[PDB]
RNA sequence: GUGAAACUAAGUGGAGGUCCGAACCGACUGAUGUUGAAGAAUCAGCGGAUGAGUUGUGGUUAGGGGUGAAAUGCCACUCG
RNA sequence: CAGGGCCUAAGAUCAGGCCGAAAGGCGUAGUCGAUGGACAACAGGUGAAUAUUCCUGUACUACCCCUUGUUGGUCCCGAGGGACGGAGGAGGCUAGGUUAGCCGAAAGAUGGUUAUCGGUUCAAGGACGCAAGGUGACCCUGUUUUUCAGGGUAAGAAGGGGUAGAGAAAAUGCCUCGAGCCAAUGUUCGAGUACCAGGCGCUACGGCGCUGAAGUAACCGAUGCCAUACUCCCAGGAAAAGCUCGAACGACCUUCAACAAAAGGGUACCUGUACCCGAAACCGACACAGGUAGGUAGGUAGAGAAUACCUAGGGGCGCGA
RNA sequence: GACCAGGCCCGGGCGACUGUUUACCAAAAACACAGGUCUCCGCAAAGUCGUAAGACCAUGUAUGGGGGCUGACGCCUGCC
């Protein structure tokens, strides 16, 4: 009942960090020629879907 | 018949869960999926614990295959399930061994088996638990025995060669007019999860060998095909040279 | 020596009985508070609605 | 057992940053007899008692932590109720 | 009712991919809208509504692929 | 209180292991992984912005401390338990509501009238307790079988004890003891100098200080509770830990050391906590006629959570004339 | 007496039926279906996925598992 466009809904950051996060990139060799090549282009965040364990941004 | 016990040691909940998917997690076996949550019951196949006197407790109901089971006891206090054999009543004792009264459910070697006999649960590999015959109604007799070797009628038909020290079990197999039921509604095969199935000639060429024509597709492909490619009527699969082929002497007709 | 056992058996029976009902208030009082209308305060100013 | 591991090694003369003077914390001085302080994120609730147990020489009934949005650790510490609290508040410089 | 059984009112019972209809899921007709209030909506009606139902959270399957009650449909407004 | 210091599901990673140009793929123990198991707190007050968190009352878990009582305890292992569907209706109850009764105030410029307006509230928890409820075998006689009445049978229910087999517990078999049992709710404490209609006084005319009457009964009645209680059905309805029990095997620890108990005092880990959340704060590029799980469920009519008009509470749609 | 709140009857085609479907121009006579029938497969099964190891099928065993056509029930299914 939700327009196309809805395609980004709520959803929890521990799921999305999860899947995007760093820990995550870590574990493949094709995560780690990720992360060379924004190193290489100096971005100030490596991981933008990440999340802390516990602390202010924590999902439960 | 039917009446629900509490759970005994039997009953878990372990298993493979994603039907029909494998590693890669790809549909492999297809048509599987939804249907009720079910338990697994470890039943006895070998009945190899030997020389006691068994009991039958009760009659159960079994998710899993289209026979029943039957709890029984023995006077060391174990349980196991066995499967029910055909006109076996509450009360009635069975016993496995090698020189045994030949009755129902009675379990022992092919050496010991009266010819003519009626078997199901028949291991075709000493102590690897029993195969052959598990199903509802399904029964096969021991026809003849010359050598090491034994020789039997499989239910489908097949005339087949076996080893003469493989347990066996007397007895047709219990809840014969199970395939008398007629499910009625689409609804009833969905519980058995079993989804439902595309025809070929319906599809889109690139899904499958019979592929759209323009209104209505029989089949012009010179040949009925498999998904994959094969020929789907008569074209026999069994490996050419397979290790079994000297056991097996006339095929189910 | 029947009182005895008697005795002993309603000892018995009241130290479960004791555990188990106290148990199950413990237990009522938890599955209201996943559904979320536990203190019966916060219940009771939402009765009206 | 063995010798008490404190939750993480600190060192505890830097965990007590400062009193937090506001017009906030010396009214939860006058009503409840609680100090305010500013203490390093890093460090604890026992690590704190011990601290202020030690260094004023006063008893310390509770004490309640708290993260500003800025992440900054944040302790009420309730003294008990033999001591007094503006005691404290005039050896230390806090003027209720 | 006959010796067995069949046959027939009665009560009890509460089956059903039963019926009517909100929530909820849909999307049949019309009107409006078309530099929209909105990159698919509002309005009045309309279909299912104990099931082959709806949904939440957490997962799986990935492009010579996947998934498909099969429309070349769907796979982040992109899919021969 | 919600997650973590507890346990496992789908799933993930995976020591060794198997395979593979490389990167890697499969896979066992292990370890992760909640949307589930386990586990202890409520009422009132304060309050520019927090409150089951701060204050006052009564509570409850887990440790430590003493007294007493025993001598082996701890883990590994063996077990019982935890532990489970759908549909259906009948009970027995509360939550709510309505009307009485009690108490206080009332004159609201009209033809009449007090028929009017407000109040009648209290939690977790602890002690008690359970029938007209539900369950407790059969046989004879009647009440429609039922709720019942007399007799009898000898385990015939929760619940306990014993024995036997390689056999601790368990399972299993034989013997025995028990007519009660179940649990919502209820009575009493908690609980009144709490709360509160009004009354008195101040007005920075915002709010504030002061004293406080009555505080019961009947009839409606749940979709909530007992309750995994029944009855029926086929499609047959999670695992593991805490928990209860226990010999041999292994490991480790041993005397004022450890364990067992009823009192008494003491002691109290991290992280979230603001605000919005049928949204001008999330998702729709917008202060966008849209999407967004769950909880609570008042009145009159009504079969109803439909509809219409209302309470509590919130609004008058950020261009007008 | 407001709001709320079925128009119905007689015919025929197609499809038995509840369902599913082309998000955003098609909801149907299409797909599914219970049922039917043909063929493969004796368990180190056939089939599917992998270079392989192995995984699914299945902790199943011919009253079971693949695959092809048709499509409830009734009457049938001719010749080459
Ligand atoms: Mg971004
Ligand atoms: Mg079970
Ligand atoms: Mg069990
Ligand atoms: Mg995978
Ligand atoms: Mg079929
Ligand atoms: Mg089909
Ligand atoms: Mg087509
Ligand atoms: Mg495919
Ligand atoms: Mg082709
Ligand atoms: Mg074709
Ligand atoms: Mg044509
Ligand atoms: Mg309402
Ligand atoms: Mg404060
Ligand atoms: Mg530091
Ligand atoms: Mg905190
Ligand atoms: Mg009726
Ligand atoms: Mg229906
Ligand atoms: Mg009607
Ligand atoms: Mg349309
Ligand atoms: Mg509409
Ligand atoms: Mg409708
Ligand atoms: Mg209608
Ligand atoms: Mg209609
Ligand atoms: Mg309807
Ligand atoms: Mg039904
Ligand atoms: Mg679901
Ligand atoms: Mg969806
Ligand atoms: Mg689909
Ligand atoms: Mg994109
Ligand atoms: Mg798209
Ligand atoms: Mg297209
Ligand atoms: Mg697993
Ligand atoms: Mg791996
Ligand atoms: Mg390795
Ligand atoms: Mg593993
Ligand atoms: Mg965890
Ligand atoms: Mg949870
Ligand atoms: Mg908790
Ligand atoms: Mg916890
Ligand atoms: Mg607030
Ligand atoms: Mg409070
Ligand atoms: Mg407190
Ligand atoms: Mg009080
Ligand atoms: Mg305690
Ligand atoms: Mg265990
Ligand atoms: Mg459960
Ligand atoms: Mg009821
Ligand atoms: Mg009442
Ligand atoms: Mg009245
Ligand atoms: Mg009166
Ligand atoms: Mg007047
Ligand atoms: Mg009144
Ligand atoms: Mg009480
Ligand atoms: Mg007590
Ligand atoms: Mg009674
Ligand atoms: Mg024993
Ligand atoms: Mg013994
Ligand atoms: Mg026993
Ligand atoms: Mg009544
Ligand atoms: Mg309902
Ligand atoms: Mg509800
Ligand atoms: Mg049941
Ligand atoms: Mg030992
Ligand atoms: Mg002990
Ligand atoms: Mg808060
Ligand atoms: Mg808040
Ligand atoms: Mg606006
Ligand atoms: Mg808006
Ligand atoms: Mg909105
Ligand atoms: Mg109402
Ligand atoms: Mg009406
Ligand atoms: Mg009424
Ligand atoms: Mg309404
Ligand atoms: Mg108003
Ligand atoms: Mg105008
Ligand atoms: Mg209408
Ligand atoms: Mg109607
Ligand atoms: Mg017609
Ligand atoms: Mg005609
Ligand atoms: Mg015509
Ligand atoms: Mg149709
Ligand atoms: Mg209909
Ligand atoms: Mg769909
Ligand atoms: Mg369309
Ligand atoms: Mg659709
Ligand atoms: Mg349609
Ligand atoms: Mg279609
Ligand atoms: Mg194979
Ligand atoms: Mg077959
Ligand atoms: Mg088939
Ligand atoms: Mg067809
Ligand atoms: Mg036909
Ligand atoms: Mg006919």
């Amino acid at each position: 009942k939700a327009a196309l466009c809805l395609t980004k809904r709520s959803r929890s950051r521990k799921s999305l960090a999860r899947t995007h996060g760093f820990r995550l990139r870590m574990s493949t060799t094709s995560g780690r020629a990720l992360l060379k090549r924004r190193r290489a282009k100096g971005r100030k965040i490596l991981c933008t879907k990440t999340n802390p364990s516990s602390g202010k941004r924590a999902s439960p | 018949q039917v009446k629900s016990n509490p759970r005994n040691n039997l009953i878990s909940g372990q298993r493979r869960c994603g039907k029909g998917r494998n590693a890669r997690g790809i549909i492999t076996a297809r048509h599987r999926g939804g249907g009720h949550k079910r338990l697994y019951r470890k039943i006895d196949f070998r009945r190899n614990e030997k020389d006691i006197y068994g009991k039958i407790v009760t009659i159960e109901y079994d998710p899993n295959r289209n026979a029943y089971i039957c709890l029984i006891h023995y006077g060391d206090g174990e349980k196991r399930y066995i499967l029910h054999p055909r006109g076996a009543i509450i009360g009635d004792t069975i016993v496995s061994g090698t020189e045994v009264p030949i009755k129902m459910g009675n379990a022992l070697p092919l050496t010991d088996m009266p010819l003519g006999t009626a078997i199901h649960n028949i291991e075709i590999t000493l102590g690897r638990g029993g195969q052959l015959a598990r199903a509802a109604g399904a029964v096969a007799k021991l026809i003849a025995k010359e050598g090491k070797s034994a020789t039997l009628k499989l239910p489908s038909g097949e005339v087949r060669l076996i080893s003469k020290n493989c347990s066996a079990t007397v007895g047709q197999v219990g809840n014969v007019g199970v395939n008398q039921k007629r499910l009625g509604r689409a609804g009833s095969k969905r519980w058995l999860g079993k989804r439902p199935v595309v025809r070929g000639v319906v599809m889109n060429p690139v899904d499958h060998p019979h592929g759209g024509g323009e209104g209505r597709a029989p089949i012009g492909r010179k040949s009925p095909t498999t998904p994959w490619g094969y020929p789907a009527l008569g074209r026999r699969s069994r490996k050419r040279n397979k290790y079994s082929d000297n056991f097996i002497i006339r095929r189910r007709s | 020596s029947k009182l005895q056992l008697k005795l002993e058996q309603k000892m018995k029976m009241k130290m479960a009985k004791k555990i188990r009902l106290r148990r199950n208030r413990l237990m009522r009082k938890r599955k209201l508070r996943k559904r979320g209308a536990w203190p019966p305060s916060k219940m009771k100013k939402l009765k009206n609605v | 057992k063995k010798l008490k591991y404190p939750r993480r090694i600190l060192d505890v003369y830097q965990i007590l940053q400062s009193p937090i003077i506001t017009e906030a914390a010396i009214k939860n001085i006058a009503d409840e007899n609680s100090l305010l302080f500013t203490v390093d994120v890093r460090a604890d609730k026992k690590m704190i008692r011990e601290a202020i147990s030690n260094f004023f020489g006063v008893k310390v009934r509770k004490v309640n932590t708290l993260i500003r949005p800025d992440g900054t650790k944040k302790a009420y510490i309730m003294l008990n109720k033999e001591y007094n609290a503006s005691e404290l508040a005039k050896k230390i410089g806090i003027f209720p």
